[PDB]
């Protein structure tokens, strides 16, 4: 069969709800507390998804945990761009069925700039006509797109895994084949799209870092687990110790 | 810490 693609569809996670009160009027603290809670929920599903990926257990347990944490934001942002595309044709941001951002929420959350970047990313899926299959292969490649500049524990297995995910995405790209203008260009397009996830995850990292720092002073609650990731791993990205692997320059 | 124990279950 298409063994690889089968697996990706088989493990793809279901809907995750935020638990947000959509009849209260919007405040910053409520929206951000609902996002922090959704963040943890989606993290739980990301761990399960990731541990089921082809080859993922070739990695050292410590490389496993580290790439999950480093790549969490890019992953959630990408999945969310797809959900917005498929569920609402990119007019709003579909964080969750019970947490859809319109422009008013984009603004009340004080993440407008990041939200607008995310909506753009969402439009791109339309613009490029990304297939559900390309989406799934790209999302899988994003868990292997961000590493400590000082390398991983068993870096060689990582390098091999990533190469193999690059291959599978090349194998699956949408084109009329007797023309590599499409196929060579399709790949270019898709790798540009993947690259653009990184600055957005960086802006979001920056905003969440800052929010954790001042959280007591703005009544935002972080789940204990999110607090640890923000304070322990997040700052390695913001400080340049951990960095994306970019296709282009 | 908190993430490793999640990773565990
Ligand atoms: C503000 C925040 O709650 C921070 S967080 O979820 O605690 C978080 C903490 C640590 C990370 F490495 C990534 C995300 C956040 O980014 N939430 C969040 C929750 C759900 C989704 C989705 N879908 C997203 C976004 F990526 F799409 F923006 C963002």
């Amino acid at each position: 069969q298409p063994i690889f693609l089968n697996v990706l569809e088989a493990i793809e996670p279901g809907v995750v709800c935020a638990g947000h009160d959509n009849n209260q009027p919007d405040s910053f603290a409520a929206l951000l507390s609902s996002l922090n809670e959704l963040g943890e929920r989606q993290l739980v599903h990301v761990v399960k998804w990731a541990k089921a990926l082809p080859g993922f257990r070739n990695l050292h347990v410590d490389d496993q945990m580290a790439v999950i944490q480093y790549s969490l934001m890019g992953l959630m942002v990408f999945a969310m761009g797809w959900r917005s595309f498929t569920n609402v044709n990119s007019a709003m941001l579909y964080f969750a069925p019970d947490l859809v951002f319109n422009e008013y929420r984009m603004h009340k959350s004080r993440m407008y700039s990041q939200c607008v970047r995310m909506r753009h990313l969402s439009q791109e899926f339309g613009w490029l006509q990304i297939t559900p299959q390309e989406f799934l292969c790209m999302k899988a490649l994003l868990l292997f797109s961000i590493i400590p500049v000082d390398g991983l524990k068993n870096q060689k297995f990582f390098d091999e895994l990533r190469m193999n995910y690059i291959k599978e995405l090349d194998r699956i790209i949408a084109c009329k084949r007797k023309n590599p203008t499409s196929c060579s260009r399709r790949f270019y397009q898709l790798t540009k799209l993947l690259d653009s996830v990184q600055p957005i995850a960086r802006e979001l990292h920056q905003f969440t870092f800052d929010l954790l720092i001042k959280s007591h002073m703005v009544s935002v609650d972080f789940p204990e687990m999110m607090a640890e990731i923000i304070s322990v791993q997040v700052p390695k990205i913001l400080s340049g110790k951990v960095k994306p692997i970019y296709f282009h320059t | 810490g908190a993430f490793q124990n999640l990773f565990q279950s």
